[PDB]
């Protein structure tokens, strides 16, 4: 009875109850036809997504950045990054990539109609072997064990997205700031030159191609002075990805820093 | 403090009390050390209270307060996080710097808008007198009037201000001017017998700072200092208790209420997100924001600027305020009580009344000669005027032939001063019309004689004969005529004659006013040749069986406008009340011809006089009007004040002290009402203090009432009451619009952030857009519903309530937060939601989103079409979402202050472009979201994108329900008025 009787309580408040009701009615219906608008398998727009952004593994974050630091001598400093990078791996072994077919193209994969099974498109098959040495076999530590250890760098797919084929997108990993005394850091990439073969492109969408499997390149590194604290930055040459982004650090190349102690 | 009572002691016993001389004085050694023990002679000036500490109490207050509390969260967070090294919430400390300035642009409103630059105090020297003649060892010596002393001999002559409240013991025909008392210029003789009891009354009480006229007189000192009488009232003035204004009042109520809100949804949901499962750092990060999306922080700096316009509205009027807290005031006022001398009246005697040809004909009073004139065709009415041309000394100053006649200086009696002006009103110039008639002899007004004769040469050469014409009381020319004007002609005397005179005088006095007569004789060239010398003393006039002009009566007349003012303040339901210091008699009068009595009200004695029963049997409730005067009130308890109040609604106050001044408004006060008092003069300014508002006369206005006021009429025009009673009505209309316009934007501000902890989607407004929306795009259009028009007749309307109406109650809280702001949170939602889900974020899966959204590890996050995000596309996108939650409730304000425009009445109906400010606000609101959205560089500065414009046209419809619901509602009140539609949903 706190500023009006029970009775206009219970008015005020079925009121309230019917005001509510009704709006989130209308904003439901919004929604509905908003996704009855929205289009399963292209995005309307891509406005943030103008670059890729690139990752590597194993991601290990420091200091609001990618900071690996491991011991050779001692064996579990660097079991987490082989059993990390053994996970990675398990998802393009050949058993889950039995979803996607064999390509030979070495050109854009264009597709305009659905030929795969439930009305879908085809995706490539990326296996483990095909990074070959850094592949975890027949070494399991990754290299991670003799001082040249195996980065993996994958490009984040965008939906019609083409990085150009001039040429396919290639690797190309070196320090940040190279010391004077320093030889420029030496990596043998595999596949061949680290390029991303370019049938992989483009990505249709989950809906579109749902076992698409990114293309990896394996980076091992063989010029990593000992007991020394280095920047390497990883960054893609494709005509159309660009690593000019102070924003976004990750757009289009990736650094971190490494530590292998002895 | 001591009360007066040595005006009954003789002079031994005052030569006993003070150890002083009757006319040696007191002696050098006592009367200082009676200086270093009382002090000086002068009054002490209130400290009052510092600039800088004031200042101090504005920036705090609840707003205030919880802005002080979310900077300290902010700077507590910010401090927390970099001390671990993380430095990417800059916007933290940003926010606090913000917030800051925001709290201090208050404080600083707040300060500028309860100033008052005026001094006050500083009013009580210009009456005090410097120098004072003292008899101290037989010696009649000059010295300053701060060292006098209680018992010094005191000699005062004309012209000199009284230097103390003075036991006067010798007087050779002095007068003083007690207008600082009592309100009447009128002199007062100083004589040295007792003539009343009350030392007010009193012949021989002289009181400190009054001019002393003319003639000179001796005393002794009994009072100095802030002991005397003028000294108690610039401590009532100076000193008086701070009130409250009424829009300060409503302004702190609708402050608590807004942080009672504010605690509430704060405290709940820290508590929420203490169970779900969030760290105390974050949960206090979640305080901070709530209490920023519920605090409103332009809100009281549009509110002041709503108060500057109207104070600017109103000086255009001449009608000047001094705080602008009282711009407000007379629109809530219920109670005017209201001086008589120089308020109501002009304070200039003036001709009111002739009577001749045995007709009692009314002269124009009003001081620029726009009412109804007399009848001036009568042959008597031309003879009667000649004589009273004829019968005056004074004079204009030359010079002055611009100025108009009714305002134009003149020195002399009051009478002649009146009956001069009324001469120069009537014919040409009074005096060639007085130069013409050349004079010979000249008898002024004495006391044995008891009347002014005197002996002109006619102007036509051709008549040598001598007018004689005279002027005094009406009884005593009586019995020194014997024929009379009537009709043109020269009749003799006889009974009904005499009756019909009499009852004429009876009339005339009746109405409170001084009455004089006027008769003539001519003197014929048989006896006075025209070398004939009029000598005064040989007397060889017959000096009696004159003939009998015509009778005058003068009166303080009303302003030309006072009449319709106090009508019109009668009619918006405002009870009024004289309060005067002038006889009761005059008082009733004024009462009568102003408005404040109505025709046909009558008092307990006219109930008596009609029935010719005692006083006692009348009925009080039968009286509708009622004069009481200070003898009476003095002695009536509370209670029975209050009783009388009650019992009558037309009152009078007369023969009142300024104290009992401020009495009656306590009274008024204490029953719930708000209360303004009108005055001019230094008694009116303790009334002027306590009162809620006090509006002070401009030209006639002395200093200490100005410096009182809270409100000032420069032009001395009374009707300015009746602006600013609707001006101060419309504001707080308006004010209230301007609120719920303003508070509306808070909830689609505050459901963002309770909808982020609790489903964890990625943030849809940020901190900063949010006081973007209030410090920019919410100013403008809410200021500019200040500019609305009446919708119903206020000014026909009663006062509100105090109790009752409230700026802010809670149906504008609840129809602004919980229904408009409902539909703008709906709206801001659709819009958020439909740029995520175009940009690849289906609904279901911002749905607990948070956490993976905001991970500085997580580089490749999928979205509905299993594209991979990083972390810096993800901060775009978001905002993205805050830019279109920003333009969503920018556009439904656009609704809302189309809807805000009235409360009871259609849009359609008042019209759309009525208020160009409006419009002009729209068109500002709609540029400044464009150029915040689409300004080079903005990303990074404010976090506002560039949008596509599909994501402008997504909240229009919402924009439209907003206005169709609420027509809708108005339609529904208007057209059911005793409904609970009406009851529930009008605001
Ligand atoms: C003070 C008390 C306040 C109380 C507020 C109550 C608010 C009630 C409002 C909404 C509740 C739920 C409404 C959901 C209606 C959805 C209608 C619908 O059936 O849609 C279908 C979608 C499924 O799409 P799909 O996967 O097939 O599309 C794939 C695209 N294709 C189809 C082409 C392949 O289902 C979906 O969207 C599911 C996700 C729905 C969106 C989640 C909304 C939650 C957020 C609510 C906040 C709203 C504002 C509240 C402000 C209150 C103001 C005071
Ligand atoms: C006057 C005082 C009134 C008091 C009344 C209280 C009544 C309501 C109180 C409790 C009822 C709800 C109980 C909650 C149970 C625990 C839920 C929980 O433990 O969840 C866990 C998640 C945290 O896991 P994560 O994945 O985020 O960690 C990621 C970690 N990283 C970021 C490092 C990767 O919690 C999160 O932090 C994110 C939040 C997700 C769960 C939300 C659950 C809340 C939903 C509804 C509550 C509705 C209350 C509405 C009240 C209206 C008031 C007007
Ligand atoms: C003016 C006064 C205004 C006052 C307004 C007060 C507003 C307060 C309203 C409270 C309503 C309570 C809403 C409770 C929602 C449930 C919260 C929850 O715990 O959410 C469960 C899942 C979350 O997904 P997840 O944890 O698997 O993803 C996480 C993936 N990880 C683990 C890797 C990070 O959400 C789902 O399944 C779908 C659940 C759908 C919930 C729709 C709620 C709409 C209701 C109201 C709007
Ligand atoms: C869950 C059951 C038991 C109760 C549901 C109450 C719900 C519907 C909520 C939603 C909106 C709320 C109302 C919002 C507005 C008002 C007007 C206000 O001046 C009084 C409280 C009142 C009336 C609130 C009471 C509680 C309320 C009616
Ligand atoms: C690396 O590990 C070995 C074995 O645990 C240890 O002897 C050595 O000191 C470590 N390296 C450094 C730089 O400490
Ligand atoms: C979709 O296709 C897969 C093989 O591509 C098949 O195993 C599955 O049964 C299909 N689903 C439907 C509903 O046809
Ligand atoms: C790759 O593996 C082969 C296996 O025989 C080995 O000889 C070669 O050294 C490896 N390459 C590097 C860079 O270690
Ligand atoms: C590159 O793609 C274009 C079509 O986009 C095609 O016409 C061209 O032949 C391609 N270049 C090579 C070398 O295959
Ligand atoms: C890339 O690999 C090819 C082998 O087909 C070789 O000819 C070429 O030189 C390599 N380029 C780089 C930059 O390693
Ligand atoms: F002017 Al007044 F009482 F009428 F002081
Ligand atoms: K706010
Ligand atoms: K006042
Ligand atoms: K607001
Ligand atoms: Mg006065």
């Amino acid at each position: 009875m706190l500023g009006r009787t029970l009775s206009r309580w219970v008015w005020i408040s079925l009121y309230y109850v019917a005001f509510y009701v009704v709006m989130s009615g209308i904003f439901a219906l919004c929604i509905y036809v908003l996704m009855r608008t929205i289009d399963p398998y292209t995005p309307d727009y891509q406005d943030q997504l103008k670059s890729p952004g690139v990752t590597l593994r194993p991601d290990v974050y420091g200091e609001k950045g990618l900071d690996i630091s491991y011991n050779v001598s001692d064996s579990t400093t660097w079991a987490g990054l082989a059993h990390t990078l053994h996970r990675f791996l398990a998802g393009y072994s050949p058993a889950a990539q039995e979803g996607s077919i064999n390509c030979t193209s070495e050109k854009y994969f264009f597709q305009e109609s659905f030929l795969a099974p439930n009305h879908t498109k085809f995706s490539c098959k990326f296996t483990a072997d095909m990074l070959q040495n850094c592949s975890g076999r027949p070494d399991p530590t990754f290299g991670f064990a003799e001082g040249k250890p195996c980065f993996i760098i994958k490009m984040n797919r965008i939906v019609k997205f083409l990085p150009g084929n001039s040429t396919a997108p290639r690797v190309d990993c070196a320090f940040l700031d190279q010391p004077r005394d320093g030889p420029p850091l030496q990596v043998e990439y595999f596949p061949a030159n680290g390029t991303y073969s370019l049938h992989y492109f483009p990505y249709y969408g989950k809906k579109a191609q749902p076992h698409y499997s990114n293309p990896l390149v394996a980076a091992k590194l063989l010029n990593v002075p000992r007991n020394r604290d280095v920047v390497i930055v990883c960054k893609i040459l494709a005509e159309h990805v660009s690593f000019d982004n102070p924003h976004d650090p990750y757009e289009g190349k990736v650094e971190f820093k490494l530590k292998i102690q002895k | 403090a001591m009360e007066i009572n040595d005006h009954q002691l003789s002079v031994a016993e005052l030569e006993q009390k003070y150890q002083t001389s009757a006319t040696k004085g007191l002696s050098a050694s006592l009367a200082a050390e009676l200086l270093l023990r009382d002090g000086p002679n002068a009054l002490r000036p209130p400290r009052g209270t510092p600039e800088y500490v004031k200042f101090a109490r504005q920036l705090a207050g609840g707003l205030q307060c919880l802005m002080w509390v979310a900077a300290a969260i902010c700077l507590i967070a910010f401090a927390i996080q970099a001390s671990e090294g993380d430095l990417t919430t800059d916007d933290n400390l940003y926010l606090a710097l913000a917030l800051i300035a925001v709290v201090v642009v208050t404080g600083c409103f707040g300060y500028y808008q309860e100033f008052k630059s005026t001094n006050i105090i500083a009013s009580f020297k210009n009456l005090v007198p410097q120098q004072a003649t003292v008899i101290r060892d037989g010696d009649k010596f000059q010295i300053n009037a701060d060292q006098l002393v209680v018992g010094d001999l005191v000699e005062m002559k004309g012209g000199d201000r009284v230097p103390a409240d003075i036991r006067i013991l010798q007087a050779q025909g002095c007068k003083v001017d007690n207008s600082s008392l009592t309100g009447e210029s009128e002199p007062q003789t100083r004589s040295p017998e007792c003539t009343h009891e009350s030392p007010l009354e009193t012949r021989n009480i002289a009181f400190f700072s009054t001019m002393c006229l003319e003639g000179t007189a001796q005393g002794l000192v009994v009072n100095t200092g802030d002991r005397t009488i003028i000294g108690r009232i610039a401590s009532l003035a100076s000193g008086v208790e701070n009130e409250k204004t009424p829009i300060a009042i409503e302004i702190e109520h609708f402050v608590d209420i807004i942080a009672g809100l504010a605690i509430l949804f704060g405290a709940t949901f820290f508590i929420v997100a203490m169970c779900i499962g969030y760290t105390f750092l974050r949960a206090m990060v979640f305080f901070m924001a709530i209490v920023v999306a519920n605090v409103p922080e332009g809100l009281l700096a549009t509110v002041t600027v709503c108060l500057s316009l109207t104070a600017k509205r109103l000086a255009s009027k001449n009608c000047v305020v001094k705080n602008l807290e009282a711009v407000e005031t007379l629109g809530s006022t219920s109670v005017i009580c209201s001086d008589k001398t120089g308020t109501l009246t002009q304070n200039r005697m003036t001709v009111s009344h002739l009577w001749f040809d045995n007709h009692i004909h009314s002269a124009d009073t009003t001081e620029d000669q726009s009412g109804q004139t007399f009848d001036q065709s009568s042959e008597t009415w031309r003879a009667l005027c000649r004589v009273l041309t004829l019968c005056n000394r004074a004079a204009f100053k030359s010079g002055q032939d611009a100025v108009p006649v009714p305002k134009r200086i003149v020195i002399g009696d009051a009478s002649e001063t009146a009956l001069l002006k009324f001469s120069e009103l009537t014919l040409g110039n009074a005096m060639g019309y007085r130069e013409r008639f050349p004079k010979v002899c000249e008898i002024p007004f004495n006391s044995t004689n008891k009347f002014q004769l005197s002996i002109h040469t006619l102007e036509d050469p051709r008549d040598p004969r001598h007018v004689l014409v005279m002027k005094g009381a009406p009884e005593r020319v009586l019995e020194r005529c014997s024929s009379i004007l009537i009709k043109g002609q020269e009749l003799p005397l006889d009974e009904q004659w005499r009756e019909a005179f009499q009852t004429a005088y009876l009339s005339l006095g009746g109405l409170g006013e001084r009455v004089l007569g006027f008769c003539q004789l001519y003197l014929s060239e048989k006896d006075y040749p025209p070398g004939y010398a009029f000598d005064v003393e040989a007397m060889n006039f017959p000096t009696s069986g004159l003939c009998f002009a015509g009778l005058v009566s003068m009166i303080d007349p009303p302003r030309a406008t006072v009449p319709d003012a106090v009508l019109k303040c009668r009619t918006a339901g405002i009870r009024v009340i004289m309060v005067t210091g002038d006889h009761p008699i005059t008082a009733k009068a004024i009462a009568a011809s102003v408005g404040i009595i109505s025709e046909g009200s009558e008092t307990v004695e006219d109930i008596a006089a009609r029935l010719r029963v005692p006083v006692d049997q009348v009925n009080r409730k039968d009286a509708r009007a009622c004069v009481i005067n200070g003898m009476q009130l003095k002695d009536m308890d509370p209670s029975e004040l209050v009783e009388a109040l009650r019992t009558h609604p037309e009152m009078v106050f007369a023969r009142t002290s300024p104290q009992q001044k401020l009495v009656i408004v306590e009274s008024c006060q204490r029953l719930g009402a708000i209360v303004a008092v009108t005055g001019d003069g230094v008694n009116d300014s303790p009334a002027l203090k306590k009162a809620d508002i006090g509006v002070a006369m401009g030209i006639a206005g002395s200093d200490a009432a100005k410096n009182a006021a809270d409100m000032i009429l420069l032009d001395d025009n009374f009707a300015s009451i009746v602006t600013g009673v609707e001006q101060g009505r419309l504001i707080f209309d308006n004010l209230k619009k301007s609120i719920a316009y303003t508070l509306t934007s808070n909830i689609p501000e505050l459901t963002p952030w309770l909808i982020y902890i609790t489903v964890s989607v990625p943030l849809p407004l940020g901190c900063i857009t949010i006081l973007f929306i209030d410090l920019c795009t919410d100013i403008f259009p809410s200021v500019s519903l200040a500019y609305e028009k009446a919708e119903s007749d206020i000014m026909h309307l009663r006062p509100r309530n105090p109790k009752r109406d409230r700026l802010v109650n809670e149906p504008l809280a609840a129809y602004s937060y919980f229904q408009i702001g409902a539909i703008q949170s709906f709206a801001g939602f659709t819009d958020y939601f439909t740029a995520m889900a175009q940009e690849g974020w289906f609904p279901l899966l911002c749905v607990g989103l948070r956490p993976q959204w905001e991970n500085h590890h997580l580089q490749d996050l999928q979205d509905s079409y299993g594209q991979e995000w990083t972390f810096g596309q993800r901060l775009y996108q978001q905002y993205t979402c805050y830019t279109v939650f920003f333009i969503s409730i920018v556009m439904c304000q656009i609704a809302d202050v189309l809807i805000r425009k009235t409360r009871r009445l259609s849009a359609f109906q008042q019209g759309f472009f009525r208020n160009r400010i409006l419009v002009i606000a729209i068109v500002f609101q709609v540029c400044i979201g464009c150029f915040l959205c689409y300004c080079p560089g903005m990303p990074n500065i404010f976090n506002f994108m560039p949008i596509r414009f599909q994501w402008w046209l997504v909240p229009m419809p919402f924009s439209l329900l907003i206005f169709v619901y609420d027509e809708i509602r108005k339609l529904g009140v208007r057209c059911c008025p005793g409904s609970w539609w009406d009851q529930e949903l009008y605001y």
